[PDB]
RNA sequence: GCGGCCCCCUGGACGAAGACUGACGCUCAGGUGCGAAAGCGUGGGGAGCAAACAGGAUUAGAUACCCUGGUAGUCCACGCCGUAAACGAUGUCGACUUGGAGGUUGUGCCCUUGAGGCGUGGCUUCCGGAGCUAACGCGUUAAGUCGACCGCCUGGGGAGUACGGCCGCAAGGUUAAAACUCAAAUGAAUUGACGGGGGCCCGCACAAGCGGUGGAGCAUGUGGUUUAAUUCGAUGCAACGCG
């Protein structure tokens, strides 16, 4: 808005998980307005990673989403001139919002079987550090430091 | 123009140039063309400077 | 090679560039290095992070060079005129005087005239 | 119109009292002199800047604004030109008319203790009373109340132009019409609107997101075209699944 305070309200945690970050997510990767097939997905792609990879269940996810998370993002400002691209520092809750849709994104563009195998392989991907959703995370790293005089 | 600055500086911090004019001459002469400028540069701030 | 074990850095900044170059008292000069130079080429190389950038730059490579204590003396209007100190000094040498040269012109050389936009 | 410092020559202004002349004054057509910048002639000088000119940009075009160079000129001496929004858009001289706050430069009395008190002149800035003014505003430095003389004005354009005279090397300067054409031109101020003026504020306005349209097939309306007729309306937002 432009003068009033907003706030929204936090969803209800993951089920049986208790997860609030995989209840996020389940929103995030919602589609039509459904959350049966997004709940569906995601515990069999969780499952399907935490049995691929050895790993415990609650932060095998974590552990992708703290290595694909940013720290700054380019905002187009233009004060005298034309667009100037200046970093700026990412709040908590929006740096995890935003690796949270790079996840999403980049499993959404894979083509490997189908969304329960997809994610899953995008979350080994980003464990490892081999994936899409890496790919598009370190340009904004490299873009960073352009123009700091500027605001 | 010289800094004299005490056996404790820290990391240099510039604190004698910081309170001298640092680009009060410099910002002074860095203009140009000073011929049919000054004619109506005058004053008249000072008049509604006032209560 | 040398070992001056001393020396000088000359910062000739203005709104277009800045360029830095070290210097024995004497007037004889090792390196230099320009904004313009380091990869900034277009509007960027009259930003004060350039500046840092070209001071780094030549100051690097200290062992060939040999100077340990390396003063400072600005010249012209540049971005902030510090940003090149602040990254210089870090660099290694420590500075204990800066000089200021800033030529200002006691009258003579009619200055160019105005832009009209 | 006049700004570094120093020397020589030289003009004017203001203050202290004292002495001297005794209306010797004010204004001034014609006349004479001075008169920014640009410009002209001769001879020097020429670092920067910069008409003209050349090139590069921008643009639909750009012989312009911008960028890179650059000649005359800008500087000096001696001559000429005599024009500026040469403005305070306010002719000179004299007298009278409530105040307040400053600046600059003299001078007198005093508990003089002080970067202090009390007075008296010259110049100068701002605000304001009566008055004046169409209003804006001026207001003891009047655009207030008066006196002396001079210059100038008589609708807008044509036109400060043509012819003639005078001046100038030239560029041009000065004096200065008529024919013709219109019913207006113009000054101050009020309300609104607008501004690629300023400030503050709001809206899914932007930004941050989701989903779309514009691509394909089909439904429907409209424009256009054709037809015997393709009935009549509705047309930017605010007509086009509208009557
Ligand atoms: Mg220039
Ligand atoms: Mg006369
Ligand atoms: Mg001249
Ligand atoms: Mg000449
Ligand atoms: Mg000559
Ligand atoms: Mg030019
Ligand atoms: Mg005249
Ligand atoms: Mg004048
Ligand atoms: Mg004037
Ligand atoms: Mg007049
Ligand atoms: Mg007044
Ligand atoms: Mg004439
Ligand atoms: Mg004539
Ligand atoms: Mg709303
Ligand atoms: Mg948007
Ligand atoms: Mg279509
Ligand atoms: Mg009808
Ligand atoms: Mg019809
Ligand atoms: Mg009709």
């Amino acid at each position: 808005p432009r003068r009033r305070v907003i706030g929204q309200r936090k969803i209800l945690p993951d089920p049986k998980f208790g997860s609030e970050l995989l209840a996020k997510f389940v929103n995030i990767l919602m589609v039509d307005g459904k959350k049966s097939t997004a709940e569906s997905i995601v515990y069999s792609a969780l499952e399907t990673l935490a049995q691929r990879s050895g790993k415990s269940e609650l932060e095998a996810f974590e552990v992708a989403l703290e290595n694909v998370r940013p720290t700054v993002e380019v905002k187009s400002r233009r004060v005298g001139g034309s667009t100037y691209q200046v970093p700026v520092e990412v709040r908590p809750v929006r740096r995890n919002a935003l690796a949270m849709r790079w996840i999403v994104e980049a499993a959404r563009k894979r083509g490997d079987k189908s969304m329960a195998l997809r994610l899953a392989n995008e979350l080994s991907d980003a464990a490892e550090n081999k994936g899409t959703a890496v790919k598009k995370r370190e340009d904004v790293h490299r873009m960073a430091e352009a123009n700091k005089a500027f605001a | 123009i010289k800094v004299r600055e005490n056996e404790p500086f820290d990391v240099a911090l510039r604190r004698f140039k910081r309170s001298c004019e640092k680009a009060g001459v410099l910002a002074e002469v860095r203009r140009r063309e000073f011929y049919e400028k000054p004619t109506t540069e005058r004053k008249r701030a000072k008049a509604s400077a006032v209560k | 090679r040398k070992q001056v074990s001393d020396g000088v850095a000359h910062i000739h900044a203005s709104f277009n560039n800045t360029i830095v170059t070290i210097t024995d008292r004497q007037g004889n000069a090792l390196g230099w290095a320009t904004a313009g130079g380091s990869g900034f080429r277009g509007s960027r190389k009259s930003t004060p992070f350039a500046a840092q950038v070209a001071a780094e730059r030549c100051a690097d490579a200290v062992k060939e060079y040999g100077i340990k204590n390396l003063e400072v003396m600005v010249k012209g209007p540049g971005p902030g005129r510090e940003s090149t100190i602040r990254a210089l000094n870090a660099a290694g040498f420590r500075i204990t005087n800066i000089t200021d040269v800033t030529p200002i012109p006691h009258n003579g050389c009619r200055p160019p005239k105005k832009r009209r936009v």
